[PDB]
């Protein structure tokens, strides 16, 4: 009968598609590994996917995936155990160190580059017709910790050119060197800017930036993951 | 075993419950105390539901079919064979969902990451218990709840449905349907779009961002941007819940009729509703 | 309590992207339109340009006549009555030809005629469009996903409209237009086919349409809960994964046991949601053709 026959190749099909999707879905973070960084010999019923290249706009190279993995930098952490499932604590500051949710990634050192090859984020100092269209205007407000002290002010608004969005706020400490601070981490009010995840006196830790017109991915990732750190390990103060 | 990045992520911390006593992972699982609990109630209903099939005598999955009391039974307890299997099983289904929703927000902790997820899969939850626990009481039993079974509770949409006619014309189911198929709509546009700029025509560099809006607004005079996107598919999905939720919460509490008399408040009104010619003249 | 990037804080503006050239032919794009402050606390708040090209002016021009088509009938079977057109807006009906005129393009324009005509109209509109969601993407140096998955959707509407009443011998079995006339075709075609529920590609249809809600509510919350990491960016995240692509994929892994990647969930999205229409046309093409009663031949077979 036609149907039983479509339902049954319906079935065939679907089993095809899930085996094919759970593979393109293996091209980062594959193979597993054993908590001491070496190949686990258990490494699913699905087989890694066949390598593929993406060509990066602009002169930037190409990316092979799946491929050669490593994190280029040290991880300050250490086994809680002989047996695997336990925790890794840091050893360190975990927050200066980059681990837990204080984590960054080594992404290339260079700005994410528009369609025409300028840079996506600009502070708004050096984007031409750039302005607050609505909501509270933060350039000037007070910036404020979860330790209700103030950290500095700010100074601009960093910018998605192509998307038209807040993306970073740049902000001086009393020393007179500045910060990013991610959108999405601000509370914008009428009178000051509340930034729950850090005390005041851990806005300087934020990591800097070499120039102070662009930010490359490096930098984003750095200053995202310490800001987003803080919620666990600025939390007792 | 580990994804290669994963080991810097799997530090101490997050747990709402508990300490570090449940802080570990089994596999790729994360437990914590609300993955104990999660197992604990996922394993009494598994077990009841095996009981319930060597009562109703069959081991078929197409077959078993847990009850709930019949509606004589009001909101009392009911013998296991007569319903009380259904209600313990509906205990654990909602301890189980619960648990796994502060799994998960323990899960965004250690991550450090926003808690929307379980706030999503919350809305899911509460189309369940609105079926299963506040539409039923607010009509005074649990029998008329739907029944677990892969078939049954099928037969269960289109008994309720057929009640009130075509279930079509319930305004809310409307609004409903109109979410979930934009929703898929959203979906499906927004993986092509996402797709198509990572995997440009052969002989072409990887596209930008730039180029997804361009596309966009060349088709349609608008595109909604990254963000947007993913704030307009959670918004449509949970839109559809809701308005589930909300067209079911209103049929048999405030709503007993054939829906489509709804629609004379429109037709009816006292002014063109004598005119003669049209369809209801 | 923190804030969630549902609505934006501070919309920021300006000067309009007129957007890639590519090979896109300037000369058929617009004006850049208006901003819109209301739509920049969601989304973007530009409007426009948009490209209209051959294609484009067809499918727009098909698409009036099939509305225009409709409306004229509407307002007859209103009596040309501006207060009854409103009040039974709802539950006009323009039908298809009776059963007595089986595919033939001969009847009268009061009786199945001017649904023809409006089908004809609509037939040009929708294969318009979707050549032209081929185009933009082709003078983009785009990937051709979006025109695919639109020919999912197109292949359910054909089956409805065009494959399934043809293989029946009759235009009679399609749908008609009508808000309410539509619902209660539906509801009339699960009824004379025996329980579309029991219709196993009905069962797979709904399974990723809710499916469907169950994957963008999943990646919708998940990508605004990583874009303090920059994670709505995904392109980027493709090319040079960051921590916001990680611990996306960490949080599903430690809950479920597995994971994606960046451009890894947006195909497992593409194909929920093709699938939907994919499995629910077969469901359509093979009622009435093949199978009279699902709920019969489910308790067989
Ligand atoms: C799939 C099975 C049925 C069907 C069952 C339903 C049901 C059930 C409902 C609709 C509803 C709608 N249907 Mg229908 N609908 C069908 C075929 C169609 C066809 C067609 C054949 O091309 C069209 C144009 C429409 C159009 C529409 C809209 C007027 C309305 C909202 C849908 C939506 O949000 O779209 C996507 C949104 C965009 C913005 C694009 N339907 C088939 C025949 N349709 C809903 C409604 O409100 O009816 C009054 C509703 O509850
Ligand atoms: C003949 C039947 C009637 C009819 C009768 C009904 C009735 C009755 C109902 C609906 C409801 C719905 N109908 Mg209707 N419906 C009809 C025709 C249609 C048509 C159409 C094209 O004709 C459409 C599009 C719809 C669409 C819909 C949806 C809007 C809605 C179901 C979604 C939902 O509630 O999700 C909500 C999602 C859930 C409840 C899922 C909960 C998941 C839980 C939290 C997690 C489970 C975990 C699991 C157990 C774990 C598995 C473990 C492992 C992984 C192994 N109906 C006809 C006219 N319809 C229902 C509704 O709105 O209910 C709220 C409803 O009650
Ligand atoms: C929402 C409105 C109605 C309803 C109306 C319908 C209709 C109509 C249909 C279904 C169909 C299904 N429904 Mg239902 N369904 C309802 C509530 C539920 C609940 C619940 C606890 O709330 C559950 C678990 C299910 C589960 C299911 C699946 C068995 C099946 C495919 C759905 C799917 O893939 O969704 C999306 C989810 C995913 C893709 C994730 C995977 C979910 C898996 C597949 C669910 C397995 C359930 C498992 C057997 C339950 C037992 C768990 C154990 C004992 C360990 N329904 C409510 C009452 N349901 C379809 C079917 O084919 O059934 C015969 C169908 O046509
Ligand atoms: C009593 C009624 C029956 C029933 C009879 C039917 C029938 C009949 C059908 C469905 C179909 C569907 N039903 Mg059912 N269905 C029932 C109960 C349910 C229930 C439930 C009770 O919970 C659920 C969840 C569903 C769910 C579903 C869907 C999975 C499926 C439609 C998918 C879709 O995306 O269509 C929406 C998408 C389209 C129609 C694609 C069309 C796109 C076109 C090309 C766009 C043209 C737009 C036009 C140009 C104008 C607008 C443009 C503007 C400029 C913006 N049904 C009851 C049991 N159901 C359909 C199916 O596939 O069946 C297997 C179908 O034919
Ligand atoms: C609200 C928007 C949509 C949505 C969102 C959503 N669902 C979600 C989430 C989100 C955000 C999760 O984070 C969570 C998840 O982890 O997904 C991978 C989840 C989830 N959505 C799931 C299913 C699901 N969601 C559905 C729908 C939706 N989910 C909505 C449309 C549906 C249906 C029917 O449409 C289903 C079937 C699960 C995959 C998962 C939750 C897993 C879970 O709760 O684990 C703990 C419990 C168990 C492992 C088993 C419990 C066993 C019970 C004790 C016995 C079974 C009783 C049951 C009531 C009987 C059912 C019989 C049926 C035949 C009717
Ligand atoms: C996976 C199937 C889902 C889907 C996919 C889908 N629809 C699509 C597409 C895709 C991929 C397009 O590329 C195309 C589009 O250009 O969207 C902006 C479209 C489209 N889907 C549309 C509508 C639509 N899609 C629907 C359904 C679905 N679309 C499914 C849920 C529905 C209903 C009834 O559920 C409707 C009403 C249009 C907005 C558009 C086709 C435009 C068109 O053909 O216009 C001709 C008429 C005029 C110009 C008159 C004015
Ligand atoms: C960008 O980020 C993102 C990722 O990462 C980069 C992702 O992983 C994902 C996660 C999504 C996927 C991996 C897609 C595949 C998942 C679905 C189609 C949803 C349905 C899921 C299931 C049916 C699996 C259910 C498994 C369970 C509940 C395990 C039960 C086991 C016990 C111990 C009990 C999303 C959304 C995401 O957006
Ligand atoms: C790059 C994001 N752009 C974008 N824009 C739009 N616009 C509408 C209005 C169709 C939702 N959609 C998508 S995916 C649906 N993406
Ligand atoms: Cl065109
Ligand atoms: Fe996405």
């Amino acid at each position: 009968d036609l149907a039983s026959l479509a339902i049954y190749s319906f079935w065939i099909f679907l089993a095809g598609l899930i085996y094919y999707l759970q593979t393109e879905n293996m091209r980062e973070g594959y193979p597993l590994e054993n908590e001491d960084g070496t190949p686990a010999a258990n490494q699913g019923p699905f087989p890694l996917p066949k390598p593929k290249t993406f060509i990066l706009p602009h002169g930037r190279g190409t990316l092979t995936v799946p491929g050669p993995e490593s994190e280029d930098r040290p991880i300050a952490l250490a086994r809680t155990a002989v047996s695997e499932g336990f925790p890794h604590a840091p050893t360190g500051d975990p927050m200066k160190d980059g681990v837990g949710p204080a984590s960054w990634v080594a992404r290339r050192d260079l700005p994410e580059l528009d369609g025409h090859g300028h840079n996506k984020i600009k502070p708004m100092k050096a984007a031409a017709g750039f302005h607050v269209s609505a909501g509270k205007n933060p350039i000037g407000l007070p910036v404020r910790g979860c330790d209700l002290e103030i950290a500095g002010k700010v100074v601009d608004i960093w910018v998605d050119i192509p998307e038209q969005m807040a993306r970073f706020l740049e902000v001086e400490l009393k020393d007179g060197s500045t910060r990013l601070l991610p959108m999405q981490m601000v509370k914008v009010q009428s009178n000051r800017v509340h930034v729950n995840a850090l005390s005041s006196d851990l806005f300087a830790g934020i990591p800097t930036i070499k120039s102070p017109t662009e930010v490359t991915l490096l930098e984003e990732d750095k200053i995202c993951g310490y800001v987003a750190g803080g919620l666990m390990y600025a939390a007792p103060k | 075993a580990l994804l290669s990045f994963e080991r810097k992520y799997r530090v101490p911390g997050g747990t709402l419950v508990g300490g570090n006593l449940f802080d570990f992972w089994v596999g790729p699982f994360y437990v914590g105390f609300f993955g104990v609990a999660t197992f604990f109630f996922a394993a009494l209903g598994i077990i009841l539901i095996a009981w319930s099939a060597v009562l109703q005598g069959t081991w078929n999955p197409q077959l078993i079919s847990v009850y709930p009391p019949a509606l004589e039974y009001g909101l009392g307890g009911a013998p296991l064979a007569k319903g009380g299997l259904w209600q313990i099983i509906t205990i654990c289904a909602t301890g189980a969902f619960v648990s796994w929703a502060l799994r998960e927000v323990e899960i965004c902790r250690k991550l450090g990451i926003g808690y929307h997820i379980p706030f999503a899969f919350a809305f899911a939850i509460l189309a369940y218990l609105t079926l299963v626990l506040f539409r039923p009481v607010m009509m005074g039993a649990w029998g008329y709840a739907f029944p677990y079974g892969i078939w049954t509770h099928l037969d269960w949409v289109s008994n309720t449905g057929y009640t009130y006619g075509n279930f079509h014309y319930n305004p809310a189911h409307m609004i409903a349907i109109s979410f979930f198929f934009t929703n898929a709509l959203a979906l499906a546009l927004h993986g092509a779009l996402v797709l198509s700029a990572a995997n440009p025509e052969k002989g072409k560099e990887m596209r930008t961002p730039d180029h997804e809006d361009t596309f966009f607004r060349d088709l349609v005079g608008y595109s909604i941007g990254t963000l947007g996107i993913h704030r307009l598919g959670l918004l449509l999905s949970l839109s559809a819940v809701f308005f589930s939720a909300l067209c079911m919460i209103i049929t048999g509490t405030i709503w007993f009729d054939q829906w489509v008399d709804w629609w004379q408040w429109w037709v009816k009104l006292p002014w063109w509703a004598n005119i003669p010619g049209g369809i209801n003249g | 309590a923190e804030y969630q990037n549902i609505f934006s804080q501070v919309q920021v503006r300006g000067p309009a992207d007129l957007g890639m050239t590519e090979d896109v032919n300037l000369a058929n794009r617009s004006g850049v339109g208006p901003f819109s402050t209301l739509l920049g606390w969601f989304g973007n708040a530009q409007l426009g340009p948009i490209y209209l090209g051959s294609l484009g002016v067809l499918s727009l021009f098909s698409g009036l006549m099939w509305f225009f088509t409709i409306g004229i009938w509407f307002w007859y079977q209103a009596g040309w009555n501006p207060a009854v057109f409103l009040r039974d807006l709802f539950f006009f009906s323009l039908e298809p030809p009776a059963p007595e005129y089986g595919l033939s393009f001969a009847a009268p324009l009061k009786e199945g005629g001017l649904w023809l005509i409006a089908s004809f109209f609509m037939f040009v509109a929708v294969w318009s469009w979707w050549g032209r969601t081929y185009l933009r993407a082709q003078a983009l140096g785009m990937g051709k996903h979006t025109a695919w998955a639109f020919l999912s959707a197109i292949w359910l509407w054909m089956v409805l409209g065009f494959i399934r009443p043809i293989l029946m011998g009759s235009w009679s079995e399609a749908v008609p237009y009508g808000i309410f006339s539509h619902l209660d075709w539906t509801n009339n075609f699960s009824l004379v086919h025996g329980n579309l529920f029991y219709n196993p590609f009905h069962g797979l249809s709904i399974a990723f349409l809710y499916g469907s809600a169950l994957l963008f509510a999943m990646h919708g919350a998940t990508i605004l809960a990583v874009s303090r990491f920059g994670g709505e960016r995904e392109l980027e995240q493709i090319a040079d994964r960051g921590t916001a692509a990680e611990r996306a994929a960490l949080f599903w892994r430690w809950t479920m046991g597995f994971n994606a990647t960046m451009e890894g969930i947006h195909r497992w999205a593409i194909w929920m949601a093709v699938l939907v229409t994919l499995t629910g046309g077969i469901g359509i093409l093979l009622s009435g053709t093949v199978v009279d009663n699902w709920y019969v031949w489910g308790q067989n077979h």
